[PDB]
């Protein structure tokens, strides 16, 4: 019923940022949506005095013929104080990504009934644009804790520890965890008796006074992970065993004894690309050296949660996917691989969209926090796009890689 | 007396830190300060503004303007709108006549009265005070605050437009028969409602507006179709631009063209066609006179072919389908068309390639039909269908073989050349018979001086003298000597990472004359496989040894 003090950082304005252009069908739902949360007080009609403004879309929830508004709070999220709690910062439970099923919910309704600080409502404005600039824009600011804001888990986090209590003690093994919008429950229980605790959690959240019926299950423990892989033929040709040194001389940057000497020595005089050449007893044990090395793990790669996590993607044809996420180049701390088909055969930027959904996902569970991606792909493609494929509740952030990088078929 | 509703004030406050307005007063003619006491004598009397005392320590100058020699109060709130927060503007962006509905009637209401009837926050009239001097300066001068609005202060247009909209909002609303639209002062109402229906809507209007105290000139407006808005022209079943006139000139200047690329810039909305690039090839000292190229003088001829006649486009039909049609041009420029049906567009448009090294038509066409796609989900809130000038074929084999991700929406190929293709093709693996060329370059940083060359398996080999050159011109220069000297099908070795950068691009056109010998090349050949190695590895082939001298 009272409502904690929100500030932003010293030096910081409120967001000011352009919202962007929306389609019909889009509009009409936000229209539809922004009528009845006013009705219910959620949000309320602000005048000209109100410069601040942050983007809103519409998007439709994994397997749902129902909108969702989805404010862009990524502006006011990066000018929101660094909202420390009473928890003095949870430490990331490191036993989440070892779970052997994973499910994510959406409790985001349970934010609207806690008011937000009257002082801080003006910087969560918004705009539901009109097409064409015909009609003015209709603007709207939050009165409760708003969906996608930073302050909103934070504050509600004294609230959800005491709703979640008696399902704590009594599953005192089942991991749980909030990032945002969606809480993130894992247990080591088979998927059968894991449903029913799952369905047991959700009506024990509609009865504590709280769409939260969609459930997204992963499995951490069977996770894709990528070693350094080299091949093994019978005859090799000059062209296999150049992109082999090529590949080792890049895995050197990474692993420490890696020798190409030997197999250098094979490629010495000027032969045709697809001339076999049988190897040499130097060569093979250099090779066979070189497996070795590649086996062991990396030397000194560790996580600094005061650092950006950092992830990059790759396009390799026929509907896969590469990436890797690093702090330090070199230095990865995740790799892998993707192949899915949900809709996106005819499509490189939905199947990117998914894989970016897909990579968040996973580096919220594993670290607690999102990545700044990589994109290839052009700047104006992406920005035109993504939103007509997106489906989960944050935001990442990201960059555009434009020149074509050599470390592409080293990673397939 | 007939209860009017009051309008509600707007909380206005100054930006942190600041502070109102102290500026002094400018010593005024005897003749002007007696003109200004008349009208804020009657502006007193109608409530514009009122008397304060001398416990007010903010101030604007205040002037006076001969009313082209027939006299004007000009408050000058230059100070105020630095030191006044900052506020929603709302006319960011406007209407695009394409995307508006034809109506049967447009009628205009002026507003200039209603202005007037929109209150200033009370804890803000302060900081609008300005002082009348006195004559010659002998008694403390008229102090007078603002109750209203001001002329020229920075929250006027956008706390007057949200408030017009807040009262016109449930009439709009329940009326939804008609559309109402607001340009400064005056107020337009459109619709396709029987002549005799309209007429009444707008004396409803009119009646609707008085609870607010609100009061229309109550004549028939002068204002008809066609009007003239924002360089526009509209006409109740058809819209266009404000004729476009190119002056003929012997002489252009720099602001010439400005003026001249301005006009076919604002023009290629509507009139199909119009090219820019030779015209903007020459702005790369506004009184300067620039000599324009033949090659832009037949484009600047060609320009009064397109302007030769007028050309309208038409309204959007929500009930039919969009459709954008795409055309290459050439150096870079792309022209399109969006229509509903054909031969009528809605409007036109001109798409010029980015600023880069290198590019190729498939990428300058997706970037054209991606800000089509910005501009039309903008202007109609959906995505045209596209007719295109690339076969099927020709987009599958670049997408599901391009590095980057990329997508087109919806489309269909138009066989219009020039067409767009895809002109070489590099292998995925060595090409079995063919010639082995391991390529390399290298250059003196100091000297400028460099060598670039080959050698193959069959043992030919090649090595040239180059002077002022750089290592990356001569591992250029060396791929170059590879296709020049090889048959149509070709293996070649290459340690340079920038080379293969580059053509993993796939250009087709370029910057550089040594690329696009390149290119010629690579288009001549069946098969041409590019392979990379790292240096210095002992790799044999990769010849360092030919170019280190
Ligand atoms: C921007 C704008 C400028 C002016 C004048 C400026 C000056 N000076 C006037 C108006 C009224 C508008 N606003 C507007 N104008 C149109 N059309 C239109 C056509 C011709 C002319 C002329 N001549 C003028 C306007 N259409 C819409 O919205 C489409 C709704 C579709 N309807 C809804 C009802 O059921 C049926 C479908 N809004």
């Amino acid at each position: 019923i009272e409502t904690v003090p929100v500030k932003l950082k010293p030096g910081m304005d409120g967001p000011k940022v352009k919202q962007w252009p929306l389609t019909e069908e889009k509009i009409k739902a936000l229209v539809e949506i922004c009528t009845e949360m006013e009705k219910e007080g959620k949000i309320s009609k602000i005048g000209p005095e109100n410069p601040y403004n942050t983007p809103v879309f519409a998007i439709k929830k994994k397997d749902s013929t129902k909108w969702r508004k989805l404010v862009d709070f990524r502006e006011l999220n990066k000018r929101t104080q660094d909202f420390w709690e009473v928890q003095l910062g949870i430490p990331h439970p490191a036993g989440l990504k070892k779970k052997k099923s994973v499910t994510v919910l959406d409790v985001g309704d349970a934010y609207f009934s806690v008011p937000l600080d009257e002082d801080f409502r003006k910087y969560t404005a918004f705009t539901i644009p009109s097409i064409n600039n015909e009609t003015p824009g209709i603007r709207y600011q939050y009165n409760v804790l708003p969906q996608g804001w930073k302050g909103s888990p934070a504050i509600f986090q004294s609230s959800m520890t005491k709703i979640l209590e008696p399902f704590k003690k009594q599953n005192p093994d089942i991991v749980i965890y909030q990032y945002m919008d969606d809480l993130y429950v894992g247990s080591d229980l088979e998927i059968g008796q894991h449903r029913t605790k799952i369905e047991e959690l959700r009506q024990h959240l509609l009865r504590w006074g709280l769409f939260l019926w969609m459930g997204y299950e992963l499995h951490p423990d069977k996770w894709t992970v990528q070693p350094i892989v080299l091949p093994e033929k019978d005859s090799w040709t000059v062209n296999d065993i150049q992109k082999l040194v090529g590949k080792l001389n890049w895995a050197s940057q990474i692993y420490p004894g890696i020798k190409v000497r030997q197999l250098s020595k094979l490629l010495r005089g000027t032969k045709a690309l697809t001339e076999v050449i049988p190897l040499t007893e130097e060569a093979e044990l250099e090779l066979a050296e070189n497996r070795e090395i590649l086996k062991e793990p990396v030397h000194g790669v560790y996580y600094d949660p005061s650092k950006d996590l950092i992830a990059e993607i790759q396009k390799q044809g026929q509907g896969q996917w590469t990436y890797q996420i690093y702090q330090e180049p070199f230095k990865n701390l995740k790799t892998g691989k993707y192949a899915r088909m949900r809709g996106a055969h005819t499509n490189d930027v939905k199947q990117l969209t998914e894989a970016v959904q897909k990579i968040t996902t996973e580096s919220i569970v594993i670290w607690g926090k999102t990545p700044k991606f990589k994109l290839p792909i052009q700047k104006e493609t992406w920005e035109t796009w993504w939103t007509e494929y997106w489906q989960a509740t944050w935001i990442p952030e990201w960059e555009f890689v434009n020149t074509p990088p050599l470390v592409k078929l080293w990673y397939q | 007396m007939v209860p009017i509703s009051p309008i509600e004030t707007v909380p206005v406050k100054l930006k942190p830190g600041m502070d109102g307005p102290k500026v002094k007063q400018w010593p005024l003619t005897e003749e002007k300060i007696k003109a200004l006491v008349e009208i804020c004598t009657e502006m007193e009397k109608e409530g514009k503004i009122s008397k304060i005392g001398p416990e007010n320590p903010y101030n604007t100058p205040v002037f006076a303007i001969k009313k082209k020699d027939s006299w004007r109060k000009l408050v000058d709130f230059r100070e105020l709108n630095k030191r006044t927060q900052d506020f929603w503007e709302v006319q960011l962006g406007i209407p695009h006549p394409a995307g508006l509905k034809k109506k049967k009637s447009v009628t205009v209401l002026d507003v200039g009265d209603a202005y007037f009837s929109v209150p200033l926050d009370e804890d803000f009239r302060k900081y609008t005070a300005f002082t009348i001097p006195s004559i010659n300066n002998e008694t403390p001068g008229i102090r007078y605050q603002y109750n209203v609005l001001p002329q020229g202060w920075k929250g006027s247009p956008a706390i007057f437009q949200s408030s017009m909209t807040k009262i016109l909002e449930p009439f709009a609303a329940q009326n939804p028969d008609i559309v109402i639209y607001q340009y400064m002062d005056d107020l337009y109402v459109g619709s396709d409602l029987e002549i005799g229906q309209h007429r009444t809507k707008i004396e409803e209007l009119r009646q609707h507006l008085l609870r607010w105290g609100l009061t229309t000139p109550d004549k028939k407006h002068q204002k008809e179709p066609p009007f003239l808005w924002m360089g526009y022209e509209l006409h109740p079943d058809k819209w266009t631009v404000q004729p476009i006139v190119l002056p003929e000139k012997d002489s252009w200047t720099v602001n010439d063209i400005q003026k001249l690329v301005g006009k076919l810039n604002w023009a290629s909305q509507i009139y199909p066609g119009i090219k820019v690039r030779q015209l903007s090839k020459l702005l790369r000292a506004l009184t300067e006179v620039i000599p324009l190229t033949e090659e832009a003088e037949l484009e600047l001829a060609e320009n009064r072919e397109i302007l030769k006649e007028p050309v309208h486009g038409v309204y959007y039909d929500p009930s039919k389908d969009l459709i954008a049609e795409i055309q290459k041009q050439g150096q870079g420029q792309w022209t399109y068309q969006i229509y509903q049906e054909p031969f009528k567009n809605l409007k036109t448009g001109k798409y010029a390639r980015m600023r880069g090294a290198h590019t190729n038509d498939v990428k300058q066409l997706t970037e054209a039909v991606q800000k089509i796609t910005t501009e039309s989900i903008v202007i109609w809130g959906k995505t045209p269908k596209f007719k295109l000038p690339i076969q099927k074929e020709t987009w599958e084999t670049w997408w599901t073989e391009y590095w980057q991700a990329t997508w087109i929406p919806e489309w269909e190929f138009v066989n219009t050349p020039p067409l767009v293709k895809l002109w070489y093709q590099l292998e995925k693996e060595p090409i079995v018979g063919a010639e082995t060329f391991y390529v390399d370059g290298a250059a003196n940083r100091e000297t400028k001086l460099g060598k670039a060359g080959y050698v193959t398996n069959k043992g030919r080999q090649k090595v040239v003298p180059l002077t002022n050159t750089t290592n990356q011109k001569t591992e250029l220069q060396a791929i170059y000597l590879a296709l020049q000297d090889s048959g149509l099908e070709v293996n070649i070795v290459t340690d340079s990472q920038y080379a293969l950068g580059i053509i993993q691009a796939q250009p087709d056109k370029s910057e550089s004359e040594l690329v696009n010998q390149i290119i010629e090349q690579l288009i001549k050949k069946e098969k041409v496989y590019l392979a990379w190695v790292p240096a210095h590895k002992g790799i044999g082939g990769n010849e360092q040894v030919d170019k280190l001298v």
